[PDB]
RNA sequence: UUAAUUGGAUUCAACGCCGGGAACCUCACCGGGGGCGACGGCAGGAUGAAGGCCAGGCUGAAGGUCUUGCCGGACGCGCCGAG
RNA sequence: AUGCCCCGAAACCCCCGGGCUACACGCGCGCUACAAUGGGCGGGACAAUGGGACCCGACCCCGAAAGGGGAAGGGAAUCCCCUAAACCCGCCCUCAGUUCGGAUCGCGGGCUGCAACUCGCCCGCGUGAAGCUGGAAUCCCUAGUACCCGCGUGUCAUCAUCGCGC
């Protein structure tokens, strides 16, 4: 069996890589369990806005957004040469492993 | 009285170890021991042990506050500094266990003046 | 003269142990996530780093 | 008050604020010690220029300087500009 | 970042030591309290947000506590931080500066850190300072809000009566 963890900031590309490999299993005809969406891990940051200690104090809370999907696939050779010919775009981190 | 720590006359304190005499110090004090001196500490001892052995007639002078007084070096006169001279300090058999630097205030007694124009409202 | 002076000693803990890649200042880095930087950098930063403010 | 007790801010809109919970560092204050002038010129210089040291003195500790000599073989803050 | 002015071998650059922690006194914002709408002792329940590589560390052995030795797992919906407190039951105290209140010092044991005296935090025993509800005046809040109760994180080698959140 095949584990692939896809990860990344944009939503719109995370769907382009989940579409891509589903759409590479269904062709090859290899069962394949649906995309697992894992919690969002949002890093928040919250700073004070003024550089100097006077005024009132204000403070912005700044938000970064990491979204997770899961892919479990049955191995096999022309479905793992594709999968590993994924166009992987720049905004999304792909992992591979065997179980 | 004869001065006695922990039951132990000072002669018996000068042919103990540093290992005892740590055991019988406080546990802060003992901690330190444990760890080891410092280099600059390693140089004061043994400026001090050339003094005790009589090498050594210079007065001695250190920065070492953190120091902390043993047997081996009751009975001279030590220069610790304190931020603008060397204040000297006679060490006396009781302030064994105690830092070098407790002897040598920083700062000076204060006594108030007048409070000045914004003191109050 | 030698060389072995105007060097900073090695430091590994303590405000003088961290700086602003940026700025290289020595008070509030920010470590949540090995930013390494200033206060005031990353906020003049965040939109571009890929930051946002949602609410 | 002190050697310093480094500074900014004084109604709302100064005073657990400068994300300022500072042992060292931070540090901007105080006593002391040491150390840099890129780049052009003025003297001394390869029969001797930066720069380095084994022992010890000064020293809180330090070839930082000093007694003992020995490596270094081309430079030059001892001075004028600039940096 | 930067104009002008200034030091320019000093106001530049590094090393130790001290100070920013001083203390007749005035003020702001807070914590603990002045008790029964309670203190102590044994027992019984229920969260969330977030973080983890010289890092979080379950689990076993040692210790009265702080803490010490080995060490699974975890780059994280997989392991850990993490079996919260207020609350409920049973017993003692019965209106008292008290079994309230926990300042202030003695002795001893530890942790971090190259370094703990100036000037760190924790632990056992010992003592037990004002305070018995507060004038004038003044502050926040319209619903899961206000009030009470704890926890996460930012600062971090250690230190949270703090900010931001749960
Ligand atoms: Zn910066």
């Amino acid at each position: 069996k095949a584990r692939i963890k896809i990860a990344s900031t944009n939503v719109r590309s995370l769907d382009e890589v989940a579409n891509q490999i589903k759409q590479i299993a269904e062709r090859t005809g290899v069962r394949m369990s649906g995309p697992i969406p894992l919690p969002t891990k949002r890093i928040r940051i919250t700073t004070r806005k003024s550089p100097d200690g006077e005024g009132s104090a204000t403070f912005d809370r700044w938000e970064l957004r990491v979204h997770k999907r899961l892919i479990d696939i049955e191995a096999d050779e022309r479905a793992m040469r594709q999968i590993m010919r994924i166009r992987v775009p720049e905004d999304v981190t792909i992992e591979i492993e065997l179980i | 009285k004869e001065f006695r720590y922990r039951g132990y006359t000072l002669e018996q304190l000068m042919n103990m170890s540093l290992e005892e005499l740590a055991r019988l110090f406080p546990a802060r004090q003992r901690r330190s021991l444990k760890r080891g001196l410092t280099p600059e500490q390693k140089k004061l001892l043994r400026k001090i042990r050339l003094a005790k052995k009589g090498k050594y007639k210079k007065p001695i002078r250190t920065h070492c506050r953190d120091m902390i007084i043993l047997p081996e070096m009751v009975g001279l006169t030590i220069y610790v500094h304190n931020g603008k001279e060397f204040v000297p300090v006679e060490i006396k058999p009781e302030m064994i266990g105690h830092y070098l630097g407790e002897f040598a205030p920083t700062r000076k007694k204060v006594e108030h003046g007048a409070p000045g124009v914004g003191a109050t409202r | 003269a030698k060389a072995d002076y105007n060097k900073r000693k090695p430091r590994k803990f303590g405000k003088g142990a961290r700086r602003c890649i940026r700025c290289g200042q020595y008070g509030p880095i920010i470590r949540i996530q090995g930013l390494m930087l200033c206060r005031h950098c990353f906020r003049e930063v965040a939109p571009k780093l890929g930051f946002r403010k949602y609410e």
